[PDB]
RNA sequence: GCGGCGG
DNA sequence: CCGCCG
């Protein structure tokens, strides 16, 4: 697997949740600053959002800050999920392209 | 032939601080106590 | 599963404790694991080790917090569970102050004594009343207790 | 005292006689740094 | 108050020198330079070179002496000699002495010019028929010297020895109270050092001194 | 680090790529002689000995250097395959 | 960290300047005395920082370079607009940072001379560095820092 | 003496690699400017001790 | 591939107790097992030596 | 070979100096006293007191003036100044003025052998009716000294100010390592230094040299 | 090939 | 995993 591309097209993108499940019975929670950041930390927005004031245009690379933004945001309640692109939805049949491995190098 | 300690040779104590030497110091600088008498080796502290 | 409000509370608040307990173990593997620079010493096994007996703990905190029944009974006649039994001995007069709980509440430092339900000394008591005298095998003899009272 | 500066070590330091050795770990053992040489007759490796 | 530069002397060893007083801190800002040319700059003499008739390689055995060549070359740096003039570069001492007896440094045939402070260091132990005569080879040098990167070769069958030129052992300088002057904050530095005898402590801080300010000069033509 | 090495990435849609302009640029530097520069009047590299690295020390060095002025051009297809290397020659002793 | 921590002495009496000038003047006599402290638990500022005053920020290390302070002293300097109350300590790490990197206003735009450098702190500054002022420069950050974490920590002691 | 010249000409801004026991992840191997140096063993930089 | 050398540490003529030490060791001095010296020791931190 | 003393001075403030190559650990038997001595020898000028009529403590506000008396002492630290002739060992500075205007530093009434190279220096704002008087006491000395060290007593009310003498702000020194052919163990020493502007960074360095020189010779005449 | 040993 | 000795 390699990265060779223009950004592919297909858009179905991952919802990174921010809410895990059950740990002591059923109850909703803010997942751990650590795991959120793994999923969202320099990844690509499939859609746009605009959660605490800001407008997060689609396709922007969220920075670590960006990440925080939601974070902070999701204490409030305005958002459970999170599209983002992936190449677990990549349409390059052998390789994955920019706009869906992310930020990274 | 004879085996004189040089940079790259390792030592260590009957404790386990085991190490390199990094760098063969010039009595000239190396840290003395009042009397005139230097120090022989220094270990890192951070390693105990 | 059956508990007191103040058991509840109780194994609740350590479930808290450990949780913070463990995060703190973890923080601290990852920085073992991280420095890469003295491995081999007991640098990880003991970090690891001790997350473990921590996880082990919790496991049985979730499980016994995630299904236990809550019984509100603070009147009642015979000793059962929740009950607080009084025992003083004919001999000396001795006065032992216990209550008898589920095997997850059992603790000798509370106030009263907290036995187990599946406790000698806890069965002996259960479905007894005020009046009553029993006895139970004990490495002296045996010593035979009136249960002078049950408080709520 | 430093040695280099002259000026002390803030702090007393610890020091004494430590029992220190020398091990089977000279550093004949190694460099070796190769350019140009031999290969191998049958597959084509620089085997020494 | 000009610094009152005393001396007390005591041999060729030996050799404090108190120097006060001093405006604040400078007792340090002199103490320590001196001291680190004192150790790594002065110039003196160690044992180059030496020959054993009988032995071809420094790991060998001499019959009827106890100590090994090793342990031998090894008390030969210990030497300290004393020339008297620069036309003294490269001397070659000169000892043999055979049967029972004990060879001290006093043994080596006198030469005229040089003196050796070092008598009574033990050079080896002869047994019945231990036949030793050697040649040391003896230099005038700084600093120390790897018997590798000089690899002095006067017979083809003599081996190099290390050297160690710094004629002193060790030095010391100590900052005290004042002594005169109209404020109490002042520098009372005096040196104590230490030498093997081929230079005098005196000698000694002397050369340094002049090492230091020749240096000083390079500051000179800017670029 | 290397001399406004963040500049380059800049300059260029892709990392590697960077490094293959970069790189073919430092054998132009060589082959086709070593005057094929287009920034030696003021401030062209320099060693520390005897003011030489004005004719021969690292290619790359020169190339990035070169690269970091807005003087050289980089494409997918800029020049024919072939007519580059003939002009070249040409124009360089 | 050993450079950027700061000390707390003992303190036999309550510490309120936070009002009395009999306040800035008795407690800082008695401090001159063997009653308060250089670093004592005093509200506004221990004495520690009514004695020393530094305007420029080269002011203080000298005064620490002569002796009168420690590197780890509570003292008081003015900065490009702020009259701040920090230690020798900490203002250097500023500078070293600031000299890492040319942009001085950058510098203490993603430092915290609020609290002694610890893994963290520093971990953080190495990520801001790198997303703000770039990689090679980030670098020379690092190698500074190396430095300098290095020297003190031989003459800490 | 003149050759250590010449070497520590070819070299001016050359540059090699270097490599860990196991290589593990990409930095396993990282590539650095050589600056010569006397002795035997090799000087390597602090910092990335914990890379390799 | 080690030096194993015995190197008497006894006098002509020298009353001797049984048992004694008539030459030590490769690493054996007096008797004694040594393997290396002892050296005087600072314990700190150099630059990063 | 001769230590090539390069330099790179920018100003009056900045100025790099190289100075190799140079044996074993000797750039740091150098640089170190060389900095030991610029920073507490070096000769200059600082605030020594300050006096504003009005004005009884340092914690305090004059009225009409956004500056603190705080502030302004430490601005008054800023101050170079610089005297022609022994003749000026203390020197009071005087200034006053009034209403909306910024007070600088080039508003002290000039001194006749007094100059005064920070002009534009910021000293205090003005608000309507400001009343700003006061005199600042300068001397020559060395080093720093604090307020609570010398203590000046011109006026009983006024306060005293520590002391900048030392037109020197910091001093760099690094020993690297260089080559020549055979060796590489080698010292480079180069040494950077700030000054405010009343000397170079090229004098300052002399002078210490010189100073240091100067000691050496007190090494002269024994007891 | 099998023992030992470094990280 | 990579490396070296006998
Ligand atoms: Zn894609």
């Amino acid at each position: 697997i390699v990265v060779r591309e223009a950004d592919c097209g297909t858009t179905n993108y991952i919802s990174v949740p921010l809410f895990q499940p059950d740990e002591v019975t059923r109850s909703l929670r803010l997942r751990k600053r650590a795991d959120i950041e793994a999923g969202l930390y320099g990844r690509v927005l499939a859609r746009e959002v605009e959660v605490l004031g800001v407008r997060l245009e689609e396709g922007r690379y969220l920075s670590m800050d960006d990440v925080h933004l939601l974070i902070k945001a999701a204490e409030a309640g305005e958002i459970q999920e999170v599209p983002v692109r992936s190449p677990l939805t990549c349409q390059t049949r052998y390789g994955v392209c920019q706009k869906c491995y992310g930020y990274d190098l | 032939q004879k085996r004189k300690l040089q940079v790259g040779d390792k030592l260590a104590n009957r404790h386990g601080n085991k190490g390199v030497v990094a760098k063969i110091l010039p009595v000239e600088d190396m840290p003395h106590l009042p009397d005139g008498t230097p120090v022989d080796v220094i270990l890192n502290p951070l390693g105990v | 599963v059956k508990l007191t409000k103040a058991g509840y509370e109780r194994l609740m608040q350590q479930l808290e404790r450990e949780r913070e307990r463990l995060q703190e173990a973890t923080k601290i593997l990852q920085e073992l694991m991280e420095s890469s620079d003295d491995y081999d010493d007991s640098g990880l096994e003991a970090a690891k080790q001790e997350k473990a007996r921590i996880e082990a703990r919790i496991d049985s905190l979730e499980d016994i917090l995630s299904r236990a029944v809550i019984l509100e009974e603070g009147s009642g006649e015979v000793i059962g569970l929740g009950s607080v039994v009084e025992l003083e001995d004919p001999l000396s007069g001795e006065r032992l102050s216990v209550q008898v709980v589920s095997p997850a509440e059992a603790n000798v430092l509370d106030t009263p004594m907290k036995i187990s339900d599946a406790s000698p000394m806890g069965k002996a008591l259960l479905g007894h009343r005020v009046g009553d005298v029993l006895s139970l095998d004990t490495p002296k003899g045996r010593r035979e207790f009136r249960v002078v009272a049950i408080h709520g | 005292y430093d040695g280099r500066t002259g000026e002390p070590i803030e702090g007393p330091i610890v020091v004494g006689q430590m029992f220190i050795m020398k091990l089977y770990h000279m550093v004949e053992d190694k460099m070796h740094a190769r350019s140009t040489g031999p290969y191998s007759l049958i597959t084509q490796q620089p085997l020494g | 108050k000009a610094p009152v530069f005393t001396v007390r002397t005591q041999g060729r060893e030996y050799g404090e020198f108190v120097l006060e007083p001093l405006e604040r801190g400078f007792g340090v800002t002199l103490g320590n330079p001196l001291r680190r040319i004192l150790l790594s700059s002065i110039p003196g003499t160690a044992v180059t070179s030496v020959y054993i008739e009988d032995v071809l390689h420094e790991f060998s055995t001499i019959p009827g002496v106890k100590e090994d060549v090793v342990e031998i070359i090894l008390n030969l740096k210990e030497l300290v000699v004393r020339f008297l003039n620069p036309s003294l570069q490269t001397v070659t001492l000169l000892l043999k002495a055979e049967g029972p007896k004990e060879v001290k440094a006093r043994d080596f045939l006198p030469v005229a010019d040089v003196e050796i402070m070092n008598p009574d260091l033990h050079i080896a132990t002869l047994e019945e028929g231990g036949r030793l005569n050697m040649e040391v080879r003896v230099d005038r040098g700084v600093g120390y010297v790897p018997a590798e990167k000089h690899g002095i070769k006067d017979r083809i069958n003599a081996i190099p020895v290390d050297a160690v030129f710094s004629p002193v052992r060790r030095v010391a300088f100590q900052v005290e109270d004042t002594r005169l002057g109209q404020r109490t904050d002042l520098d009372k530095l005096t040196l104590r050092i230490w030498t093997d005898g081929s230079v005098t402590p005196l000698e000694a801080l002397n050369q340094a001194v002049e090492i230091l300010r020749e240096h000083l000069t390079y500051f000179s033509n800017p670029q | 680090a290397e001399p406004g090495i963040d500049k380059l990435f800049g300059m260029v849609d892709s990392k590697y790529r960077l490094t293959v302009v970069v790189a073919k640029r430092a054998q132009q530097l060589l082959r086709h002689g070593f005057k094929n520069t287009v920034l030696e009047p003021e401030e062209r590299p320099k060693m520390q000995t005897l003011e030489g690295l004005f004719d021969d020390p690292n290619a790359v060095t020169w190339a990035m250097k070169e690269l970091l002025t807005g003087r050289l051009v980089f494409g997918e297809n800029l020049v024919p395959e072939d007519r580059l290397q003939k002009e070249m020659e040409r124009l360089y002793p | 960290y050993y450079i950027t921590q700061v000390r707390k002495e003992k303190k036999g009496a309550g510490l309120e300047f936070a009002t009395p000038e009999e306040a800035l003047a008795a407690h800082e006599r008695g401090e001159v005395a063997l009653n308060a402290p250089i670093k004592v638990a005093g509200r506004e500022t221990s004495v520690g920082r009514l004695k020393y005053v530094f305007a420029n920020p080269d002011e203080a290390l000298l005064a620490v370079a002569h002796g009168i302070v420690d590197l780890q002293d509570v003292v008081t300097v003015r900065y490009m607009g702020k009259r701040l109350e920090t230690s020798p300590g900490r203002i250097l790490f500023a500078r070293i940072v600031a000299e890492a990197v040319e942009d001085e206003k950058v510098a203490w735009e993603l430092i915290q001379l609020d609290v002694p450098q610890e893994k963290n702190s520093l971990k953080d500054l190495v990520y801001q560095a790198f997303l703000r002022l770039g990689m090679e420069k980030t670098a020379r950050l690092l190698d500074a820092l190396k430095y300098y974490g290095f020297t003190f920590s031989t003459t800490s002691g | 003496d003149e050759v250590w010249d010449a070497l520590e000409e070819v070299i001016h801004g050359k540059v090699v690699l270097l490599n860990r026991a196991p290589t593990l992840h990409r930095l396993g191997i990282q590539a650095f400017q050589p600056v010569l140096v006397e002795g035997q063993s090799i000087q390597l930089h602090p910092l990335v001790c914990e890379a390799f | 591939g080690t030096a194993l050398d015995q190197r008497p540490r006894v006098v002509v003529g020298q009353r001797v107790r049984k048992g004694d030490l008539l030459a030590d060791g490769p690493a054996s001095e007096n008797g004694f097992l040594a393997l290396g010296q002892n050296v005087l020791v600072a314990i700190m931190p150099f630059d990063g030596y």
